[PDB]
């Protein structure tokens, strides 16, 4: 039927994979030697080459599998006032 | 809309402006 | 002030119930030890329904759990939440069922039944104002089945004016992972029919499809599956726990939802699920939840409602939210596809609103609807009982237990007449 | 990479990398006033009202 | 020497009676604590030694997650602890439930703080109700609660302030039965009864007050505001007092044609206000328009039978009189021909308030029009068709006929809304 | 008492509008926030004119602002003086003509319109006794052509007893900044001659000489012609809202400058602009505003008056003078300029004087001239349509949402026999 890889080969479904918490929370080696080889134009024009410190977040709660209110704004977060609390002040 | 539902005529202006008839309504006073 | 006994049986009913408290505790603040760590007042208010006060400032759930093998309940307890759970209320049997309704109705299950009464009845009067009894079970095994079914009929006669609920895991086609699942599903049907108020059909193809094109993952497990129908079995009652601006309780649904004794099927599903992919590139607003709501593709019963005509539909919304544009949605799609809907009675949506959103979500809506094509898994199950039936085979099983024959022909019987009801108004 | 930077470093001496290197223009610091950024000057008359 | 009683029945009544009070304490500079930071205030807030003035309502619902928000808001202190009544069950969209079952066990708790609050006013007019028709406590605890206070209390007043059904939207299913099997009721224990339509004040909120997304917190504002300068002849100085019986008598001819509509202009925002001046002609012509009328009922189609006006703030006389008397030029308003005096008026000096927060702007002058007329058995007529279509194939009876009443009461509630209909349009007929 | 309703269509008409407004609230002492700030007391007594009086003391301008496309109205909101319109005096569509007379005639500007009539309805009745209407528009394209001449057609049945301007904006040989230019002007202007009382025309050909030879600019923006233009604008109506020697309104002005109905075309004027390099060296006398303002440098038009003769001119004075210089002036250029006034009619001028000078000035004269020298735009434009025509270019874009063939043919007769009855007179 279909033949699994990792994730770094981008078969199939890879994307969701990769917007999954733990491929955003593993790091990003820096470049290394004998990488002048791999430089497309696209990586040389149109992207950066600052390093990336990798980032963590806390625990939230979760209401169906595919949530993942880690990478939201601080909004919504805490239990939402009535409308008679809001409203009547 | 909202505002075009009042229609009306006539108008009031003020004691300044000079209308039809502020003769007779500077007269009163 | 109302307070929701849970009954929770079966492997099934015991996999499903720690994913069910799991989300009621995080819902209303609870840690895994048991003390309240929440941010607000409003979490507490309403904290009775579901939970018992005690000493020390904690707070437990009043369910009873009901197995009839010790490997299952020994796994619960090991879970994420299991330590909060009573140990009074683990109530055990010595021979598992073995996917037999009569193991479990007539030689083993009826002498567990007489501890489970005397654990329902001390809890059930601990209480000022009992709501009533909501069960969640599954009928293709005779633990919960064989089991569970004797258990309604024990208390509907012990508590005749309350209301009784179930969320019945019905078989399916290509998921049948039990032989004899035609005769532990219609056995059970027949006996469920006249003595329950509201029935929920929930079927594990609808849950498959749905983690694999609407939520895009690759590897859906049963903790996965559990959390889905969690969703709704905490969906259902926003509106006692929580204050909003249109309140509906469970006899305030049951009311518009049944209009006759016989039609209390109903087909769940839930509006705000969305990949993780597209999470936050969607604008998630009351129009595009009716829109995904609406879809049969988001249905959690194996049936498509193109096939037959919604008679009656309830919506239960959280959040605040503008009630101009969901009275508007309401009304266009019933305007839109009107050939879906019958004629001979108007307004077959139900709105209710609650003003609580859950943690980390802004707006959320469940559906329930009682509609005409949940006729079509009967008859799909009523085909292969025929089948099996006319070949003589399996019997040796039922009728060795002290059954007769008789209650096969009259299972056939009540459920080809419920049917035969359900074709008149299609 | 570094014995790489060695070897541009020893051919940057040459004519055709003078006058075209890949993608650019030549240096026009030349060209240009010492001590003035190109991308932020506006070069142009403007007018005056 | 004057005093009013209000009773809010439902989950409609509380909440329109939140903001209905809520004006009440801006209008009389009452603080959420319950007292001051001109003896109006007595008809509605009492007096006590220490400066503290109470409210004289009752709020009763069966349902207490409504009822509870009154306790853990900013007006706790303000309302008193026994005034508003706390049930434990409600009546889930049944008026079975709410009248025989559960209705018999609070109705004497009510009836004793009633009878209590009675007591404290010398000189009471009537009671002012609120409720909703489709809803289960709104429909079957009002029904027996009209019917024991026509015998407790004989020949006073009773007004009437419904949530009437949608024709076309609506939160129920069985909300035509709810609204059937209670008009048999208040056909006979009330006095005069106005109707309120839920999306007729989602439309005039959207194309005249220019906001995109109402909420009910906005709606109970603009009922609020209705009753308010309905009330204020009462409370206020004018030019002429008109009172609770001089327009409940100038309103019905007949025992059995007590209904009008309620219409308030005009209605618009703080950007919008400043802009075009508010002349009377300005804001009685909108009154008299069926696009700003908030019952979703033609009076183009119908006929006029009687009128009511209610004139607060910079209001002259003589600008009044040219008002009427363009308006009785147009052939659009049609008027009964046994009827050629149609119009009361009344004056009153105080402009209209406003609140933080709200949506009206500070206007100067503003008029309610509370007019009769027949149009309203068009809305009859297309709620009773379906209700005959559902009755047709006996849905939902198992759930009225189990609770205790019999099914002969469908039958006889359509025969009088039948019969009501035939009244209506013999009156409408002329000579 | 006497009441002038503004009405303003296009994006030229917009923009033109805007500054138009501006030059009257300064007049009138009005600021951008809507109270009066006036150290005399004169310029109160004939607001009524142009303002609406509303609570608290706040002059709102009669004027309606009606275009297809919603990016000029936010420009005008967004100006110095938006605030005082009224937000529901604003009224536009969704979609653009994109400059195309059809679009903006019979597909999409026929249904703005039935809004259009409505909102000057509602000010046209609120009035005492209307005067006249003024609408300013340009002739560029189809969005404010081709519904600015359809609201003129739609007035003219319900107010015929009436007096309409019109400021249009002339096509001209060289700023010719469209291709389809002479299909869009000679099908307005059809339409437009015979429901209309004064017609003028406003090139941007004149504005730029005026700009960069007379006044002696680098920058001649679009504020600095618009301002020009609004002066003359202000200036034909000085009469009705000051005192003055020699009151003449608009009707006064029309019964003398049309001697027949399909003779109402005239070239405006304003005589005392001067640069700042010569302010002081100029005398700001009478002699010199009579000497200026017939120079043909000054015409607001690119035509010639040494190419025609002069039917009727008319001069508003503006400020405290003596009346028999002018009068001495006006009998001496017709005397020495016999060879360019037609002789069938004598007493071809036509004096206005008033005692407000407009600000900054000491004196002002505004130039209102029908000459015979105007047929040359219509015959220069009517050679660029026949040269379009002949080859049927452009004509798709036309036939393609309701137009026929020969309705251009219509629209090239009556211009033909328009200059025909105009040349006679050479
Ligand atoms: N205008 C307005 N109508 C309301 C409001 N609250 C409830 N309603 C009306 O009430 C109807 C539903 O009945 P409810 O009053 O909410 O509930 P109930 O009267 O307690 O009846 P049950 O549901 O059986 O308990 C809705 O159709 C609304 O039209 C409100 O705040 N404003
Ligand atoms: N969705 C879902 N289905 C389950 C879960 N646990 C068991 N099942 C289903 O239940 C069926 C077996 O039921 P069974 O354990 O024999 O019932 P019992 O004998 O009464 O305990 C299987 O086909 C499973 O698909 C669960 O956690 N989630
Ligand atoms: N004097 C002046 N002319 C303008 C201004 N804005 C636009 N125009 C003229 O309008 C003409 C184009 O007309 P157009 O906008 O296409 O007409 P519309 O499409 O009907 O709105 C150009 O020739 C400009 O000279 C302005 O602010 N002042
Ligand atoms: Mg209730």
């Amino acid at each position: 039927n279909e033949n699994t890889y990792s994730n770094r080969t981008l078969m199939g479904n890879w994307n969701q994979e990769r917007y999954d918490l733990r491929n955003i929370v593993q790091p990003k080696p820096l470049p290394s030697q004998f990488g002048h080889y791999f430089e497309t134009t696209y990586d040389t024009s149109y992207n950066n080459k600052m390093p990336l410190s990798t980032h963590r977040f806390k625990r939230e709660p979760h209401w169906f599998p595919g949530h993942q209110p880690e990478l939201d704004p601080p909004r919504y977060k805490c239990t939402e006032k009535s409308t008679y609390m809001n409203s009547y002040s | 809309k909202g505002s075009l539902t009042l229609r009306s005529h006539h108008k009031k202006y003020s004691k300044p402006v000079l209308v039809y008839s502020w003769h007779r309504d500077r007269e009163a006073f | 002030m109302r307070e929701i006994v849970h009954l929770q049986a079966g492997q099934c009913g015991n996999q499903i119930g720690a994913k069910f408290w799991e989300v009621i505790s995080d819902e209303h603040g609870i840690d895994p030890t048991g003390t309240y760590h929440g941010d607000s007042d409003l979490q507490l208010e309403r904290i009775n329904v579901y939970y018992n006060e005690a000493t020390g400032g904690k707070y437990v759930p009043r369910a009873v759990l009901v197995d009839l093998e010790p490997g299952t309940m020994d796994s619960v307890r090991s879970g994420p939440f299991g330590q909060i759970f009573r140990p009074d209320n683990f109530v055990f049997g010595q021979s598992g069922a073995g996917n037999n309704w009569a193991k479990g109705h007539y030689t083993e299950g009826a002498e567990l039944v007489d501890s489970v009464l005397d654990v329902v009845r001390k809890e059930a009067e601990s209480c000022d104002c009992l709501q009533g009894f909501q069960l969640t079970h599954s009928l293709g095994g005779g633990t919960g089945s064989g089991m569970g079914t004797l258990l309604i009929s024990k208390i509907r006669e012990e508590y005749p004016d309350r209301i009784m609920n179930t969320f019945s895991v019905v078989p399916s086609p290509k998921v049948s992972d039990t032989v004899v699942e035609p005769y532990n599903a219609t056995l059970s049907v027949h006996q469920l029919v006249e003595n329950t108020d509201e029935t929920y059909c929930i079927d594990n193809e609808a849950l498959y499809d749905i983690c694999f094109r609407t939520l895009k993952l690759t590897t859906p497990t049963y903790g996965d599956l559990n959390h889905l129908v969690s969703a709704t079995m905490s969906g259902v009652t926003t509106c006692l726990r929580f204050p909003g601006q249109l309140n509906a309780d469970l006899r305030k649904l049951a009311v518009n939802m049944v209009p006759f004794p016989r039609l209390h099927f109903f087909m769940p599903g839930f509006a705000p699920l969305t990949s993780r992919g597209s999470q936050q590139y969607r604008a998630l607003t009351v129009p595009e939840l009716t829109q995904q709501m609406f879809d049969a593709k988001n249905m959690m019963a194996a049936c498509d409602p193109r096939h037959g005509r919604y008679l009656t539909v309830a919506a239960v919304f959280r959040g605040r939210m503008s009630m101009k544009e969901v009275d508007e949605q309401m009304l266009n799609v019933q305007n839109k596809n009107s050939s879906y809907f019958v004629e001979w009675i108007p307004n077959n949506v139900k709105t209710a609103v609650c003003d609580i959103p859950p943690r980390g979500l802004k707006m959320s809506a469940t559906f329930i609807g009682n509609s005409t094509a949940i006729q079509e898994l009967f008859k799909r199950i009523s085909e292969q009982f025929t089948a099996m039936f006319r070949r003589k085979a399996f019997l040796h099983w039922y009728t060795g237990e002290g059954m007769d024959e008789m209650e096969f022909t009259e299972a056939e019987s009540n459920m080809n007449d419920l049917v035969s009801e359900y074709q008149q108004y299609q | 990479t570094f014995q790489q930077k060695i070897k541009d470093k020893k051919e940057s001496i040459y004519l055709s990398n003078r006058r075209a290197p890949l993608g650019k223009s030549h240096d026009q610091a030349p060209g240009l006033p010492k001590g003035m950024d190109t991308t932020n000057t506006t070069f142009g008359t403007a007018v005056i009202k | 020497m004057r005093e009013c009683i209000s009773i809010h029945v439902g989950q409609a009544g509380v909440q329109i009676g939140n903001a209905c009070w809520e004006l009440y304490c801006l209008e009389h500079g009452i603080q959420p604590d319950g007292q001051m930071p001109d003896d109006s205030f007595n008809t509605f807030f009492s007096e006590t030694g220490a400066g503290k003035h109470v409210p004289r309502a009752v709020f009763v619902d069966l349902e207490p997650t409504v009822i509870d928000e009154v306790r853990t808001g900013t007006y706790r202190q303000l309302f008193h602890p026994e005034q508003l009544i706390t049930g434990k069950e409600d009546a889930a969209n049944n008026y079975a439930r709410g009248h025989y079952t559960i209705g018999k066990e609070i109705i004497d708790l009510v009836l004793d703080r009633i009878r209590k609050l009675a007591d404290q006013c010398t000189g009471l007019q009537g009671f002012l109700v609120f409720h909703s028709f489709g809803g289960g406590t709104g429909s079957g605890f009002t029904s027996l609660l009209m019917e024991r206070l026509s015998v407790d209390y004989g020949k006073k007043s009773k007004l009437e302030f419904s949530i009437y059904p949608a024709p076309q939207v609506s939160t129920a299913v069985v909300e035509p039965y709810n609204s059937i099997l209670t008009t048999h009721t208040t056909l006979e224990h009330s006095d005069c009864a106005f109707m309120v339509d839920n999306e007729a004040i989602y439309d005039i909120c959207r194309r005249n007050l220019d906001i995109e997304r109402p909420t009910y917190t906005n709606l109970n504002r603009l009922i609020g505001q209705i009753v308010s300068s309905i009330t204020a002849s009462l409370r206020f100085d004018g030019a002429l007092n008109v009172d609770l019986t001089e327009f409940q008598t100038n309103l019905v001819p007949y025992p059995r044609i007590h209904f009008p509509l309620a219409t308030y202009a005009p209605v618009i925002s703080a950007e919008k206000a400043y802009h075009e001046q508010l002349s009377v002609a300005e804001i009685t012509n909108a009154c008299f328009e069926p696009a700003n009328q908030m019952v979703k009922c033609d009076p183009r189609h119908g006929k006029y039978m009687a009128c009511c006006l209610l004139y607060r703030g910079d209001v002259v006389p003589k600008d009044v009189n040219a008002a009427i008397a363009t308006i009785k030029t147009k052939r659009t308003i049609q008027f009964v021909d046994w009827c050629p005096t149609g119009f009361k008026v009344g004056i009153n000096y105080q402009p209209p308030t406003v609140v933080p927060g709200g949506d009206l702007a500070k206007v100067q002058r503003a008029v309610c029009m509370l007019s009769n007329t027949t149009a309203i058995a068009e809305a009859w007529a297309r709620l009773d068709h379906k209700f005959d279509l559902m009755y047709a194939k006996r849905a939902f009876v198992h759930w009225y006929v189990g609770e205790g009443m019999e099914e002969g009461e469908f039958s006889e509630a359509r025969e009088d809304m039948a019969a009501l209909e035939k009244d209506y349009e013999e009156v409408g007929v002329d000579s």
